[PDB]
């Protein structure tokens, strides 16, 4: 249930 | 998941939806050690510690016996608690908007900072040592704007000469960065002489980082390590406020230290 | 629609083409805060407020009852008249393709400097906050042109600080826009260091607005609603002038005060 | 039966 | 067609070839004005006036009745002698590739020179206003090539506030032209810039133009209606020398006189 | 007849 | 072909390929007008003379007979002879790579150097005139590299005042091409500038030329005419030594004087 | 292959995996005369010497024989020890990501130095002549960094005297390549203008060549041959240290010495 | 049975 | 058994 960000790169 | 405890909070789904949406942009902007670090995806509430894969000696032992014990890194858990009005949730719900949600702005920047600031510059509370704080190689001094072509080349050469390979990002705090893109040569901006030298992207503005750095894009120098990502949380309501939180649990491990060179601001 | 009373104007269907046509190209030109603003789609003859979702304590209340008004922005209609000869207007079924129609063009920039006027500047009689009197943040000044690059990226993290993040559109009043794209630095073009600096499009002239502006372009911070869109209508004639008019209602509402940044003209 | 002008970008 | 009555002429056809392409290659470099303006495509030797759509009021008329007249633009048929040498053009039926056409090329362009004087500066005796010549704005100062920019944006400003949207085309005089093409500012070419600020095609280089103009494109201003199009006719012949002609009849109309604004020379 | 220019742009 | 007599030369077949390469690199690298001139395409041995079409009249030629002589220009047959080692070349028969073959460089650069001189600066003694030499234009004195851009500018006006159109080529003999692509004006490079003043492609380095050049290239005005194409051929061997030759037979023509300019040196 | 003998080594598969990487890494990156020379391919342990294709005459021999004797150039066998700890690979096993591995590093880029400085100056133990050593052309002198294009617009014209045609590269050594790529003429950044005068691909930057090198591309100048590639083979081990060495076999033969010009440094 | 150079542009 | 480097160009 988190807000998605994961890697940004 | 259920640990953010999120359907006892009374705040309608679209009043979620708009404190969620308004985290979020702010994170995909202003995160900027996640742009450059090895990122060891999101393992959830129950993953505790790193593997590093090393091993101590024990003292006090005997001789008929070889006793170690295995190093780990714990995670971190930060949470950033911030409160909302329960009307201007609830107008969203009439149709407003734009909710007066500054304070999830507020915690958002301040998660932020927390994770960036570990990245570049260590969080020794929490056993983190940071990009700049852990390289061996000496800092250089960038005494103008004008001089980061030389500085950038020069710490390209470092890190090639000990042994670090692999196409270079230059990663400017926000002072660096401003300078850099207002400068001109002559007229000619500096900038697009700074970009030819360096990794063909937009150059990363990391407002946590001091001066400038030059790091190895080649990967396998810095891991960033995500147990539960970024989350809002409800913690506790009265009749007119809600409290609720950013969450987080990471680490943060330099792999390689000296696969950086730091410059000082210019 | 049928307010317009277009079928009971002496005018051929050709020289109502040529009217529509003189309206449209000024308008596709010169409507400025059309291509900035979130475009709340017309909505028709019908439409009268637009609802915020806010509500408002009411004063006098008794204890066994909480009572609150419900907040609307009614709509402006706008009317600007202008006149024709009605022989030049019957010329162009003779096969004329240049009627004097100086008036229509007259009527078609006044009605865009209303509505501009009242996207960046407000209009009170209207209710109407504009963009640039209803930021808090403090204007930069700019002092010549070749300092547009730093006050641009200034301005940038005025906005990030904030919370606003997003694409940022540096928008030009006429004086600044002119002196921007003249400009060279030791020859090189100041105009293209900037447009390397914000979002990739051709740079907004706005003819209505003072100085320059930096604004997010992430949206939902500045929204134009539209109720009957630009159209022409017919007001009276007698045997050598035909009146006719530009309509239109609307209204502006700024939803996020800081999202731009005034910058005092260079 | 406006002129069509609509949202500009 | 076959009042050119070219198979009269003792002329062999590849002889004609020749002569065609000669001529073909002249007006296809060198005619400015069609470039620019508005093409009322040929119309043959019979078209003779263009149909202006306007009435004018007749004096003397009685009281029971209006009397107008209908207006008209007669077209010029113009007519460039030239004379060649039959045995040159025998030489074309031997394999001579080179035959002498130096009076070919003469008419040619001296026929150019007419049209394109006609569009830009007027032929009283036609009956033609020229571009140049009807345009109401002041003439701007180009003092030196590197204000060519200003003066560029300066003119589109003016052609803004009256009205003439529209991209806007920069079109130099021969003198303009080879100044602006050779200058730079600091080492930056100027023509750079200046094309940074106009319409991205190859500026126009007009011969017959008399110092700069800066004139919309968005079309309805200016239209060149021809009749017959450019061709060679045969006039005469003795033993030795045979007499041909360019022809072409044509009108120019100014539709909008204050869509162009005038640049003194730099 | 004619030479075939036409419009030149 | 069997005029060349390579059968007879004790020669392996893989040291007749590398003679070859080495030849046609040079020929490829370094023929400068081939570039630029039309080119009738190689007639072979049997090809005498070129027909120009051309008639001159006969000197005391009685009254009732009119006479004339057909004018042809005859081709030069052009022997380069050159002269290799004759175990240098059964090397490549044991497998050597680089044989000795510094005679063939300098001989595939001679005649290069004899077709190249022909046709820019002419060839009397076997009747041909050259570009340069033939041309009518005042030759442009280049006062610095810098000039370049406005004498180009100008070299351009002249041609088209001749009636002479098309795109134009800028030719630099070996000085104002290196002098021209080393050159900056306030840093910025002269040859940047140039070559948008001109065609796009690469400018064409001429070995042979003096000074530069500026010539159209609409085609039509300059003709290379070969007969026998560049060729090796066996002439004589002795125990040691083999003696082969370049063979080409070839002439130019300038059919349009007054296509080119000459630019002095800069 | 076994003369590695890797499966006697203490090493378990992911830290030979590592290792492996960790040489291919440095020599991808910092190989410089493998990107520029022809690379006649690995033919194993076996393969001794190339063949010249060149015989040379032998002394004292009778009048009714002749005896000649065939040239080759043997390969050199290079092999560079380095020694890991035992437990530091063994720690890839329990998951660790960074093993200690400098001393691959170390050996990798002495091997990198040995190849590199053999093709540029020459390796006179191991029978080979570089490209610096070997060229007859006269050394130019680039007094600074801005004298680059003159210099190698100069060394080119040399290389084209010589018969020498075909593309050419500018190699630089650290010194002038750090240089090169910071330096600015009145803002504008040097590299950029000399890139224009180049093969269009990324400079080279040659860590063991001294100042500068101009040398063509055409192919067949410059050939390196291997036997066995660079490999990573096991020679002993003791209870906590692992002995490994970098192997190669190679030579490099100059065919053609006048395909490079020198630059003195800047 | 030439080199084959012909037309270089 | 070598690391596969070969020709760089």
């Amino acid at each position: 249930g988190s807000l998605g960000i994961g890697s940004l790169r | 998941m259920d640990l953010l405890k999120r359907h006892l909070a009374p705040i309608v789904p679209d009043a979620w939806s708009a404190i969620d949406e308004e985290a979020k942009e702010i994170f995909q902007g202003h995160l900027a050690g996640r742009k450059l670090v090895d990122f060891r995806g999101p393992f959830g509430w129950e993953y505790a510690a790193v593997n590093t894969g090393e091993l101590r000696p024990i003292d006090d032992t005997p001789e008929d016996v070889d006793m170690k014990l295995r190093q780990v890194q714990p995670l971190a858990e930060v949470r950033v608690p911030f409160t909302l009005d329960v009307t201007e949730l609830d107008s969203v719900a009439r149709g407003a908007t734009n909710p007066d949600l500054d304070d999830v702005a507020r915690a958002a920047e301040r998660m932020v900072e927390a994770e960036d600031s570990a990245i570049f510059h260590g969080w020794a509370q929490a056993g983190i040592k940071g990009i700049v704080d852990s390289t061996p190689h000496e800092a250089l001094a960038v005494a103008s704007v004008s001089d980061f072509p030389r500085a950038v080349l020069s710490a390209a050469d470092t890190l090639r000469k000990a042994g670090v390979t692999g196409p270079y990002a230059l990663v400017l705090g926000p002072k660096a960065y401003d300078d850099l893109f207002a400068a001109t040569q002559d007229g000619y901006p500096v900038a697009k002489q700074v970009q030819r030298l360096v990794v063909d992207g937009p150059l990363v503005r990391a407002n946590a980082l001091a001066g400038a750095l030059v790091m190895s894009m080649r990967g396998g120098d810095y891991e960033l390590t995500v147990g539960q990502d970024l989350s809002i949380g409800y913690a506790f309501h009265d009749r007119s406020k809600v409290e609720l939180f950013v969450a987080e649990s990471f680490t943060f491990r330099v792999l390689e230290p000296g696969a950086a060179v730091h410059l000082r601001y210019a």
